[PDB]
């Protein structure tokens, strides 16, 4: 799709992004 | 050589000032506002009357100069409060323009992205996340902070391609951790130990 407003790269960003603050950050329970 | 000032111009872009004070906050206040773009160095305040009321401005100083760039392109664009700050002094600009424009194009060889707003636990590996999700990454580190113990609130990503870097800046705002949306930007300045001569 169009770069820059990436809808599947800053998905899979996220993703790891709250993963990663499910560990340190905020834990969410399970994830 | 007294006064380490290691080029004037460097010296002053790395130390914002804040004018037009909202009211309700201060020294206290700003320090944290402008915490997860880079740390207080050193604050030249206008402290009137004993009443603390603020009367005057402030100077905001930080390690890194790319926190003085983010304080002044988003702060001074996005209002924190019922009131805009005025970031930085147009007084010397266009002098020392010549100077900015090449320390951007100069750091611009290194094509390195600037990550503040980092969350104090998410270590580099996890803001690898976002930014690998997109692009590729080459170097990867957030500057460790003595005093915190773990890490200052921003670091330097570096990405092998031009494209890739603007991609990411698109998005990695949005980079939410825990609440707080991250912000990104660039380098403006090598920021690297590259002196050999001490002088």
């Amino acid at each position: 799709g169009a770069m820059g407003y990436v809808n599947d790269a800053f998905k899979d960003a996220l993703q790891r992004a709250r993963q990663i603050a499910a560990k340190i950050g905020g834990d969410a329970g399970t994830s | 050589g007294a006064m380490a000032q290691r080029q004037r111009a460097l010296a002053i872009m790395c130390r914002v000032y804040v004018g037009s004070i909202y009211y309700e906050l201060g020294e206290d206040t700003i320090r944290q506002a402008f915490a997860p773009f880079g740390p207080i160095k050193s604050i030249d305040m206008s402290w009137d009357s004993v009443t603390m009321k603020h009367k005057g401005f402030a100077f905001v100083e930080y390690e890194v100069p790319e926190a003085a760039q983010l304080a002044l392109e988003q702060m001074n664009s996005v209002m924190l409060g019922g009131r805009n700050i005025k970031v930085g002094r147009p007084s010397n600009i266009g002098q020392a323009q010549p100077i900015i424009d090449q320390l951007a194009e100069e750091a611009r060889a290194f094509n390195r992205i600037y990550v503040a707003s980092v969350h104090q636990d998410l270590s580099d590996d996890d803001i690898k996340s976002v930014f690998e999700a997109f692009g590729k990454i080459k170097s990867c580190t957030l500057a460790r902070d003595p005093t915190t113990g773990k890490h200052k609130g921003y670091g330097f990503i570096e990405y092998e391609k031009a494209q890739s870097s603007q991609d990411a800046v698109s998005s990695m705002n949005l980079f939410d951790l825990g609440g707080q949306y991250l912000r990104v930007g660039k380098a403006v300045t090598p920021p690297m130990p590259l002196l050999t001569p001490a002088t």
